[PDB]
């Protein structure tokens, strides 16, 4: 039975091992003692005497039948406890008594059955309470709440509970400052009657798979009239039983309330319409769908004030054509539907990301595409096929641009990047491209990351296409398939300090290419075939080198160019893993380290 | 290595073992049993984690008659407001859930079909469990 | 003034070359004497007297004013005059006198006025008669095309025929055997008196860009009736002024009519519907259509009788839904506008080619998709993005498939090709594929044609992937950037007689590899960087060997492996080009044929 | 070699010279001239041909001010029905025709841009002739 020590001293973890008694055999001064799954059934006054220090405590399926009064006494700084799946069918008055500071506390599928009769009013400092998976019944909050200041979670999901009444919650109303980010969800409940949620607040609410039918969710969304959640979450869940109709009068009533927002996480059914439906959810300043089936529908153009639009995972038939005058981020990703684009107004927008859907642009990217003039960011990566007719006119302000993974088009027919100068980043890697054009990065003044691996070259020979790009900083060229570099490729660029040239087809090193680069750092040449110089002409290298990655090369281990390999006992100083640098060429010499074979020739 | 059933058909007799050093047990069922060849059907799970079902994904490393494919990476629950409900689980909570599925399209042929299943999850990605699924097929 | 002599004393062309009397000094037997653009102001009789035998004779731009009596006397087996250009004012009778065998005649943009005082009467064997660009009045025919049988095509358009009565084409009445594709094209028209054409047979009709208004086009179609032409040809010319509405009514009447291959050339208006449109135009075993935008429709699908369908060049918004009970080819190739698939039903369909439109398929390719079973070729090459979801199921007959250069996904995660038993080619070049699974091409048992230059491999390790396919006889593998091969690859191929393996990245020859190849003719290795060996156990290749190239990659000319350099003027029954394999290696030893610098050491 | 204007405008100064031995003339019109920031108007065209305006297409090597471009393969005038009426001359057969042209959605920039066009048609596929344009540029 040894207690493994995750952190010296400081933190044992003792899990399955099993205990049928507190490991009192263990350092004294102890932080975050795992001790879960150990079969404690019964637990005594002052169990954790042993530990005066303690900051995490877990109990998780120690099948703790009841917790005897005055434990955990000598114990405090003990900020989280975590009794889950624990049945306690007699919890003792008084218990939880010694607890100083106490702030998370998680009592998830334990037996309960309310919340009038639970020991936890003394507490302070306490600010999550899970309470979920359990068995209450009525939503009536019990009054030490009121002394219970500081709560900012209360999450009782997957409760029985029924329905609610009027002079249920008469706490709150008696609340200055309350956070309470409430979340009811699977909860089987019929009835709402009104005025029972009033003058009330909350901070979030949660009610998703709740209502077994339209009629149902109809009414009790009459329920809750004036209610002014800050942000609301209805739904389903994909796992269970779901709702068989939803159309324009559900959803209705909604109205009555103050959300600012808004959030539908799932719908079974393949909705086909959006307006006469979501109506009474305008003026919420962050609107959101997930998951939801609208396929066939022609009538997305309408005005909505929805400072925050997000369609996660959603599926269509078309490319829904949004007009929203006021819309400033919108999140279209991991879409499944409609393959195509179209252009959209979003006439103050800022931020945008198309990714992972795969779509396809044949009117490419242009302010005629998108409406708006001050796009900061745009991610078309990972889309479909992407065709180049306009290089972006109108977006003169686009700091980020990712292309990673597309499929680009007509890419050397001109200067595709001709417009953006305030651009930082430029992610281009792995588009299917044959730079043929020596006038390919034009007008990208400001880019200082250029990443580029897997893009062809023509006739693989490097050419001259990193001019006027002075603050490049960091270079990626990688699976470029380069078998020679022009001798003057990498001036004017004197900002460069890493240096990516590996994994392409290279058999002679030299410094000249080099001889004037003052910010280099890192120069890397791992996946190469490099045997053999120019002749011994090669240089010194910078200063400010300070690595120089030469591994998983071949070599060629005979007297002749055993200069070659004195050249590379030049630099110890400036070597970086000299175990996967060894011989290839001969057959006795196999596997050796070069700088350790010490011949004459 | 103890054998783990699942079901018959037609064309497939689904089974799985462990992989890594615990063993903690799982219970899966499907009904009805997949005919290789475009099915539907239930999956019934009955669990009890020893880690967070948060961030939770398969690493599926197909093998096809001794072929080996590449690496699969399937991401069940992503952080907020999963399809899901299972993927709200802690540690030591029972989860006993229910997911439909169903696919057609696509031929196969015979031979020794392997898949090694590797759960990760938790706020530190550590993993979950292994299993090891062997699917034989033999189309009538 | 030299006459080129194109063909050794048989044909002789003197353009340009200032003449003004025809090259007597000229060897005795010619044929094909080109004359074109020498002035010739005026011809006299038996002019060609010194070429007794002529079979082509070309007076292009020779300003002819003139053409006297008897000229060409002398002069049989002359089969072609093209008469292109001359402005001839003053034909006499009786000229074009002694032709025996002539069958071309080409008068084109030479001033005529009429046909009846056109000297061609006694003319037989006279197949073609181009008269275009000509000033023509009334298309009466002349009486002497009774005895003129062997005429086949007859064009004369751009000319200045007004309109048509009905003893016009009183001839035409009396011809048991008569084909004649005539075609009037750019022919302002602007009336056709009813029943003029009537009991009449063509075997093709164009009448392009000659209607200036809808009522015009209406009610000459009415003109029409009872024609029985077995080819229409409909449209205007991108060139021109055109007209400015089409719809509906326009093109009825066009059924009194016996049609039986139709088509619409050219359409500047954005036509919006096919059908009540194009109504009588069924029953036509070939319809097609090109040039012409019809943008925004839904309604294609209809029953028509169309054995031959093709859509070339055409615009779109969506993809059109096509439903032809009766349907056996089709082109939609070159299209531009809608970028998509959506599955189409064509029962009876055996011809599909779907070639540089760019559309996309989510759907892939499956007997769902096409509706059809017995699909013999498939060309889906040039497009977008192609997304494997399905095997090729229920398409088990189909010996031809190309994809090159779309881009395939998923193509390594299944067998893509397992159903197809029946296939002799593929073609899967220079899509962005990434070959990782042993199983890629299993499934294709009878192919012969395999090409994929471009693909990577895992890697770069060429896997045992060429199992099963035993009739393969041509291999493309080049710039899939291979740098080692599985000693055993290429087994089980005993008729694969051309074996491209050039433009990758080797390093060392050996035999061993093709030591059992019993069939193979050409072994191509020339853009390597191939340098030296295993060791010299490399052996005589098989006997079938009959080419060895290579060419074009680096050498290393020093003392050792110079047994490898042995071993290259080992055969020299094999190799190809020994002019551009040379030396690379030293700096001394530059540009040096191997086989050549005798040296001992 | 003798130069050939064709039209100023704003920001172009459009002109050609003869490639090959032979020096055919030929006429070329355009209005109004094109803006190099999209344009639209109509080119009239006025030429004899030495061979058959038939499968024209155009070769054309790009010059971006001492960068090339790829070569660029144009073709007019496919076989059956073409889109044109020109494409149907012969030989001596005066072609006079007008042909409307617009673009719009590019960005250039200045220097000398230069174009070598080379037309070919025929039977045999021998070239019409060659052109060499020379277009300079500066935005207002
Ligand atoms: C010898 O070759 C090595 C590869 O073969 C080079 O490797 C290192 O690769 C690591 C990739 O995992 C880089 O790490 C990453 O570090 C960056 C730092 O900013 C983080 O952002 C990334 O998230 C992180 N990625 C991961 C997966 O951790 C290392 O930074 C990089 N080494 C250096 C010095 O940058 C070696 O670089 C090369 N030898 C030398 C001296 O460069
Ligand atoms: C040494 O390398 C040469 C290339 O570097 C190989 O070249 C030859 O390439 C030609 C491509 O133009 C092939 O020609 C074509 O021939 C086929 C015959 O069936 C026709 O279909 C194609 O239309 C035609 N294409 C063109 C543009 O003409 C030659 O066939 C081919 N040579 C041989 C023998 O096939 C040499 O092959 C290689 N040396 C040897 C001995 O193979
Ligand atoms: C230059 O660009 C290359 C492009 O790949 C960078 O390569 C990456 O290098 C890392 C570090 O070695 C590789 O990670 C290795 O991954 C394996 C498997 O995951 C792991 O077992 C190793 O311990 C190591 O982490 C990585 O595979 C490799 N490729 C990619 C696509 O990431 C390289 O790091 C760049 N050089 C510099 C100096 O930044
Ligand atoms: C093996 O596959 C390669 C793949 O390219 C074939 O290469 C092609 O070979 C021909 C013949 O040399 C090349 O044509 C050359 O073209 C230039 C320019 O057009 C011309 O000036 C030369 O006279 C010659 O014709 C061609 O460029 C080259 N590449 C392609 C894409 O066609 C090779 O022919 C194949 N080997 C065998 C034996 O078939
Ligand atoms: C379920 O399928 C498995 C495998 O197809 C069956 O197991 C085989 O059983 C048959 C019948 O007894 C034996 O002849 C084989 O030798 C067994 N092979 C293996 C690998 O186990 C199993 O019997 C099937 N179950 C039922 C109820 O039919
Ligand atoms: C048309 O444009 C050309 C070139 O832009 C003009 O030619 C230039 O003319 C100016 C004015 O006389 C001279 O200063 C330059 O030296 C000329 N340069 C070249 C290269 O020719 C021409 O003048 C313009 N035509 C008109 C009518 O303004
Ligand atoms: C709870 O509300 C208070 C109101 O001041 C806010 O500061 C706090 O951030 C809220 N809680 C959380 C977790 O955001
Ligand atoms: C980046 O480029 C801009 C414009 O060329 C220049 O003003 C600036 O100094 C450069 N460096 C940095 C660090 O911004
Ligand atoms: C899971 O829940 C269902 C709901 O009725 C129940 O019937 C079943 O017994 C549960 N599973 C277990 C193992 O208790
Ligand atoms: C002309 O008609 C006859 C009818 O027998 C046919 O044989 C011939 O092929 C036709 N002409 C051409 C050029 O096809
Ligand atoms: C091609 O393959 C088929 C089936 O494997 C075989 O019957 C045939 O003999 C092979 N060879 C030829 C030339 O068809
Ligand atoms: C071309 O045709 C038009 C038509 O009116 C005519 O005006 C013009 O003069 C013609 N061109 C020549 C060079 O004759």
């Amino acid at each position: 039975e040894p207690c493994v020590e995750v952190v010296p001293n400081i933190t044992y973890q003792c899990m399955e091992l099993n205990f049928y008694k507190i490991p009192d055999n263990l350092p004294f001064s102890t932080k975050n003692l795992d001790l879960s799954f150990n079969p404690l059934r019964h637990l005594g006054s002052y169990s954790f005497f042993s530990f005066p220090e303690l900051q995490v405590l877990d109990l998780s399926r120690c099948e703790i039948q009841t917790i005897e009064d005055g434990a955990y006494q000598s114990l405090s700084h003990l900020s989280t406890l975590i009794l889950t799946g624990n049945p306690i069918q007699s919890l003792a008055l008084g218990a939880f008594s010694g607890l100083s500071s106490l702030q998370k506390l998680v009592a998830v599928e334990t037996n309960l059955a309310s919340l009038e009769n639970f020991p936890i009013g003394h507490l302070k400092t306490l600010k999550e309470l899970n309470v979920a998976h359990n068995l209450i019944q009525s939503f009536k909050l019990p009054e030490y709440f009121s002394n219970l200041t500081n709560l900012e979670h209360l999450d009782l999901s997957s409760n029985k509970i029924q329905s609610i009444y009027c002079t249920d919650l008469r706490v709150l109303h008696q609340m200055p400052l309350l956070n309470l980010s409430l979340d009811l969800s699977l909860n089987p409940m019929n009835f709402i009657q009104p005025g029972a949620f009033k003058e009330i607040r909350l901070h979030k609410l949660t009610l998703r798979n709740n209502f077994d039918s339209l009629n149902v969710m109809k009414t009790c969304i009459q329920g809750l009239a004036g209610l002014e959640v800050h942000r609301l979450v209805l739904g389903e869940f994909r796992n269970e039983g779901n709702l068989e109709k939803f159309d324009k009068s559900a959803l209705e009533g909604l109205c009555n309330l103050t959300i600012e927002e808004f959030r539908l996480a799932y719908l079974d059914y393949y909705l086909d319409d959006i307006i006469d439906l979501f109506n009474c959810l305008t003026n919420v300043s962050s609107f959101s769908l997930v998951s939801v089936t609208i396929e066939r529908v022609k009538d997305f153009s309408y005005n909505f004030g929805w400072q925050h639009l997000e369609l996660v995972n959603c599926k269509f038939g078309q490319f829904p054509t949004l007009k929203l005058k006021s819309l400033k981020r919108l999140t279209f990703t991991s879409n499944k539907g409609g393959n195509a684009f179209s252009e959209v107004d979003l006439p103050s927008l800022e931020f945008l990301d198309l990714s992972r859907n795969g779509l396809s642009f044949k009117g490419c990217c242009s302010q005629s595409d998108f409406g708006t003039t001050s796009l900061k960011y745009l991610d078309l990566s990972f889309n479909g096929v992407i065709t180049m007719s306009s290089n972006f006119l109108g977006l003169e302000q686009l700091e980020h641009l990712d292309f990673q993974h597309s499929n680009l088009k007509q890419m050397s027919e001109f200067s595709v990047f001709l417009s953006l100068r305030n651009l930082i980043y430029l992610d281009i890697s792995h588009t299917h491209t044959r730079v043929a054009f020596n006038g390919i990065f034009n007008g990208l003044s400001s880019l200082e990351v250029l990443k580029m691996a897997g893009n062809s070259f023509q006739e693989n020979f490097l050419p001259d296409i990193f001019t006027e790009l002075r603050n490049l900083t960091f270079l990626d060229l990688s699976q470029c398939q380069l078998e020679q570099l022009s001798p003057t490729a990498f001036n004017s660029l004197s900002s460069l300090q890493v240096l990516n040239m590996s994994h392409n087809n290279f058999f002679s090193l030299d410094t000249f290419p080099y001889k004037c680069l003052n910010s280099l750092q890192v120069l890397d040449y791992s996946l190469n075939h490099i045997m053999t110089s120019k002749k011994q002409e090669l240089q010194h290298f910078p200063s400010s080198l300070a690595f120089l990655n030469l591994t998983q090369n071949d070599f060629a281990c005979t007297c002749e160019h055993q200069s070659f390999l004195q050249w590379i006992k030049d630099q110890r100083q400036l070597l970086v893993e000299v175990e996967r640098m060894e011989c290839a060429t001969p057959s006795d010499k196999q596997g050796m380290p070069v700088l350790s074979l010490n011949i004459t020739c | 290595q103890k054998q783990y059933w699942v079901c018959n058909s037609s064309d497939a007799s689904i089974s799985y073992t462990y992989c890594d050093k615990m063993q903690y047990p799982i219970s899966i069922n499907v009904n009805p049993c997949i005919e290789l060849k475009g099915s539907k059907g239930l999956l019934h799970i009955f669990y009890i984690p020893r880690r967070d079902l948060k961030q939770l994904y398969f690493n599926l490393y197909i093998t096809v008659n001794t072929m080996n494919l590449p690496k699969r990476k399937e991401v069940i629950c992503r952080g907020s407001d999963d399809d899901y409900s299972f993927c709200r689980a802690l540690k030591g909570e029972t989860v006993n859930t229910t997911i439909s599925f169903s696919f057609k399209g696509i031929k196969f042929s015979k031979g020794k079909y392997k898949c090694v299943v590797e759960a990760i999850s938790g706020s530190p990605e550590e993993m979950l469990f292994c299993l090891e699924f062997v699917i034989l097929h033999q189309p009538n």
